[PDB]
RNA sequence: CAAGGAACUCUGCAAAUUAACCCCGUAAGUUAGCGAGAAGGGGUGCUUAUGUAAAAGUAAGCCGCAGUGAAGAACGAGGGG
RNA sequence: AGCGAAAUUCCUAGUCGGGUAAAUUCCGUCCCGCUUGAAUGGUGUAACCAUCUCUUGACUGUCUCGGCUAUAGACUCGGUG
RNA sequence: ACCUCGAUGUCGACUCAUCUCAUCCUCGAGCUGAAGCAGGUUCGAAGGGUUCGGCUGUUCGCCGAUUAAAGAGAUACGUGAGUUGGGUUCAAACCGUCGUGAGACAGGUUGGUCCCUAUCUAUUGUGCCCGUAGGAAGAUUGAAGAGUGUUGCUUCUAGUACGAGAGGACCGAAGCGAGGACACCUCUUAUGCUCCAGUUGUAGCGCCAGCUGCACCGCUGGGUAGUAACGUGUCUAUUAGAUAAACGCUGAAAGCAUCUAAGUGUGAAACUAUCUCAAAGAUUAAUCUUCCCAUUUCGAAAGUAAGAGCCGUCAAAGACGAUGACGUUGAUAGGUUACAGGUGUAAGCAUAGUGAUAUGUUGAGCUGAGUAAUACUAAUUGCUCGAGGACU
């Protein structure tokens, strides 16, 4: 469908209360307008895209080519350009905002780079299991269990292809699905997003709208306080 | 292997730490590896930023961190930190000593460096 | 652990072409002539123009 | 552009209660809290000695402790939050900000009055 | 957090002074039983005038944990013991008497005979 | 290391508890010697006063979550070969 | 005589009772004891055991269920090899 | 008795699983001595799951409580250069039995050494070089792929259909869960060795006070940032195509009949997609955009002015490389300042008390990493590589 998709950055976590009476974690995301610089049209190209660039920077902290595609192209110097897949009804140069591509309260998902956490051991990366701690069970019992798969020229003679073992983890994209939107605050550049937004703070969050549920609201309010003395 | 060496425990690193700066008062000069200089130089500045009062607090808390050496003893130490070093720096915002680069030793190849402080 | 076969003078060779070397950056020292390596100090006791050791 | 991290602070600033009466660790409150099962909502009191006030603004918790037929229970709080009020009934002397110690103590161990 | 064989206290006049967890009910691997969740138990420890001998197998529903757990409006409740009451079968307590307060999510689930019976609900 | 406390396991293996001094209190059994430090509990900090030869001891008061505040000190019960 | 599914019992994981929610292990009892049995001793026996075996209190990362921290390695650089 | 006796380490348990279908559940369907509920048998189907305990070395089994289910097998009866050694299978000893005797028993009982620094390949990752017909910086398409797919309970539909009567639905809707997975640290906890406070002994700082060294960080109560789960969010759908079993419409072959031969459908967690991730070394080296270059004269040799590397300050990254930010035209690190958070009323002084000590000064003092400002210090007034697109 006709996606829909900003980008922005991530600046902490925090609560908020609503009607109903519950405890909402909130991720507060600090979302710059964005500026669309490229329409992958359909016919022109044989898909339909639309390439946004964010993160406005000084024109000095740039390189020549890409300051030279921004002055002919008539935009402003950016550092970061990406694009989205079937996002449609834009067009070149608008600027955009996250209060004109969404509702107070629907559906979005967001994708953004985890948290890396370097080279780490089988099991904080695939939830295995430890071996026992008593009765002398050796020294090499924190590792990924018996990768044989058969012994003898006739079964693997091999370890199969893909298998799970320790290795780099981490600081790769994901992606947590039907996460409500809560806020908005126009005069901060600032959205506010329910659930928790991966990657760590500082760093780079994209959101769409929700594949599963595209156009689907459950809208929620507020609880402005009524204490007074 | 089973047993070790004690190894740089935290008591080692801060006594190391101690010392340093104790000889960088007493002198004004440190030859010693890169990677200690430049974690030195954080309680050197601190040493040096915190003696521009002269209570008798202060001089308490830099009692804390002192070690009495060939040149000084640690009262004596106190005396000219205080009476000479802190004055000269009365308008200095941070940044009291510099760590400058030698060349490698040709026992480890480990990169000295010279803590030095001046205006 | 041990190998079965023995490693040829091929592979020996293969597994050590990337053991080579490399040169330091090198800079000539202003207010007098030598090549110290850079971003340290000369044994001309100038880093720059500035005095941070005695003559040698 | 460059941020500042107080965005957050701004972002609470729009749900932080008004009055939010100012008690230490060693106090003791009654806070009444509203529960809404259909409609007439009912306040209930639950009074007891505090165990902490740790929190950093909307996320501001206290500890309350209570005992009921000789059973000791405690409930946590969050101050920000609607349905539930808080005030002062009695202010005590300790000098610790978040006393553990009043887990296993029977009758008899009451934290002193403070003037 | 109550977990499989867990000695706990009963909250209730049936006379069963010291009860243990037999099995968490409801799925399979189950390995821990909430504020509410129903479970079957073994006394293990009676009163000698007691509708219920020692050694009988019976279900449980716990009412006070040790652990707590987050409630939906913020409050973390937590008790500093582990209690039950005997239900038998459908929602009602094989005694007639309840000691001590009793956790509130017990409302949705049911067990409304429990929440008349108790003392004072928190 | 929260909650649980042998569910681990071939077995409470290993690890964990108690631990010094002083004071109450100690069963079955027995070859009447033992069992037995059985089991199970209480106190220790500081100051003043009173202590006597010194000190233990005693009274009053004060502080901390904690008072052989660290370091060194027995975990038991029951039945059988 | 005594003791007896025993350090001995193949059928046998014998029957029964006790212990547990559940007990091829344990305790008591029963006796067709293949082939128990009296100085290669038979039956009991208080104390003792870095002896074997079962139940239990306290106790605990043994475990449900893994997590964190510090050193010395591991890894990078120089030297020997 | 065919390979191995100039050694192929053999039971069970733990860790990791993978595969087959002769299917345990979930899924579809036919028949019934199938009223409904519940079943029995058979066909299709391997996507996912298939519990925890007592006894035994145990597989196996019996039992107890569960769940939708507690599948049948294979992989040197998977898996010791991954662990264990309870058993078998060393010397010791004892019981029964046999042997006149040394001794023996798939008869039993107690104790009993389990080595290896990874060369090749395979795999997990992460790099250097070169290549893609000029060099460089970006943005992409996606051939070939990988990952996930579990299910229950309650309420309503409805005590309706069915049934006499107990009983009691198909189809669907909503809510709440268990397990597993992906993230995150606002909340709850765990940890948090240059943090705060209390406190013992000892040796010092010439003594008081106040500090330091050591005693497991000496011990104890908290705790920043960070790392996590026991914590909180999401997912575990939905939809489309083509099909298995099966049911068909029409229709002859064979004037009837007939699901099939033509034609035309309905049709399952299986298959191809929808979802997530990676991906042009996809040499079949794809596409797009932007920047840089056309000289020095007999194939060279100047070889950029686009860019990149060496070196430096670092971390959202991190084993080393790399990745990302920044190198004076600068906020990259440190320092300084302000603040947050944590700890909890500092020292000194005054008052009261004979004294431990209490009150006032004081929500004070202190602070590793946290937030933010500020060139004070450190990232120098450096070296190297790198262009004329070759032919159609
Ligand atoms: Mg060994
Ligand atoms: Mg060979
Ligand atoms: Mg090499
Ligand atoms: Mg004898
Ligand atoms: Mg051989
Ligand atoms: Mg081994
Ligand atoms: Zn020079």
């Amino acid at each position: 469908m006709e996606i829909r998709g900003i980008f922005g950055v991530k600046v902490g976590m925090s609560q908020v209360f609503t009607t109903n009476n519950e405890r909402l974690p909130i991720t507060v995301i600090y979302c710059e307008p964005n500026q669309v610089a490229g329409v992958k049209t359909e016919a022109k190209d044989k898909y339909s895209a639309t390439l946004l660039s964010f993160d406005t920077v000084e024109n000095k902290k740039l390189n020549k080519p890409q300051q030279g595609f921004f002055e002919k192209n008539n935009l402003k110097p950016t550092k970061h350009l990406q694009e989205i897949r079937n996002m449609t009804g834009f067009e070149m140069g608008q600027q955009i905002t996250p209060q004109n591509l969404f509702q107070v309260g629907e559906y979005v998902d967001v994708s953004a780079i985890s948290k890396g956490r370097g080279f780490t051991g089988a099991i904080k990366r695939w939830n295995f299991k430890i071996g026992p701690l008593g009765h002398g069970a050796g020294y090499p019992h924190r590792f990924q269990g018996s990768v044989q798969a058969g012994r003898g020229g006739a079964s693997a003679q091999r370890v199969f292809k893909g298998k799970k073992m320790s290795g780099h983890y981490g600081h790769e994209k994901v992606t947590v699905q039907n996460l409500r939107i809560v806020g908005f605050d126009e005069a901060n550049m600032l959205v506010l997003v329910s659930g928790a937004i991966a990657g760590p703070e500082g760093g780079v969050v994209l959101i769409r709208t929700a594949k599963k549920k595209p156009g689907v609201v459950k809208p929620i309010e507020l609880a402005v306080q009524t204490e007074k003395a | 292997s089973y047993i070790n060496k004690p190894g740089k425990t935290s008591a080692w690193r801060v006594m190391t730490v101690r010392q340093q700066v104790s000889a960088v008062l007493a002198y004004g000069k440190i030859e010693t590896t890169l990677k200690k200089a430049k974690n030195t130089q954080k309680r050197l500045d601190k040493l040096i930023t915190l003696a521009k009062v002269d209570n008798f607090n202060n001089r308490r808390q830099v009692k804390k961190w002192l070690l009495n050496t060939n040149l000084f003893d640690v009262d004596q130490l106190m005396d000219h930190l205080f009476s000479k070093v802190a004055p000269k720096y009365e308008k200095t915002p941070g940044g009291y000593s510099r760590v400058l680069k030698l060349g490698p030793r040709r026992g480890d190849a480990t990169e000295m460096a010279i803590l030095q402080l001046t205006d | 652990a041990v190998q079965q076969r023995r490693s040829s003078k091929h592979r020996r060779d293969k597994r050590r072409s990337h053991d080579a070397l490399t040169a330091q950056a090198l800079s000539v020292c202003q207010k007098c002539g030598k090549k110290k390596l850079f971003h340290r100090v000369c044994s001309c006791g100038m880093y720059g123009d500035l005095r941070v050791k005695k003559a040698y | 552009k460059i941020n500042k991290q107080a965005l957050i602070d701004l972002v609470e600033q729009k749900q932080l209660k008004a009055y939010v009466p100012e008690f230490s660790a060693g106090d003791e409150v009654n806070v009444a809290i509203k529960l809404k099962e259909k409609e007439k909502v009912r306040i209930q009191n639950f009074t007891g000695t505090v165990l902490r006030r740790r929190g950093k603004g909307i996320s501001e918790t206290f500890i309350v402790r209570k005992t009921t037929d000789g059973i000791p229970i405690e409930k946590n709080f969050q101050i920000h939050n609607p349905n539930i009020s808080i005030e002062l009934k009695r202010r005590g002397k300790v000098r610790r900000a978040y006393i553990s110690y009043m887990r296993e103590r029977s009758g008899k161990a009451a934290k002193i009055k403070e003037r | 957090m109550v977990s499989f064989m867990t000695r706990l206290n009963v909250a209730d006049n049936t006379g069963a002074k010291q009860v243990g967890i037999i099995k968490v009910l409801g799925s399979t691997r189950k390995r821990y039983a909430f504020l509410g969740d129903v479970v079957v138990v073994s006394v293990k420890d009676a009163i000698p005038s007691g509708m219920v001998k020692k050694g009988q197998v019976l279900r449980a529903v716990i009412v006070r944990t040790k652990k707590g757990q987050q409630r939906k409006d913020g409050t973390h409740l937590k008790f500093d013991d582990n209690a039950c009451v005997l239900i038998k079968e459908d929602k009602s307590p094989r005694g007639t008497r309840i000691f001590g307060p009793v956790a509130r999510e017990l409302r949705e689930r049911g067990y409304n005979k429990i929440l008349s019976l108790a003392v004072e609900v928190v």
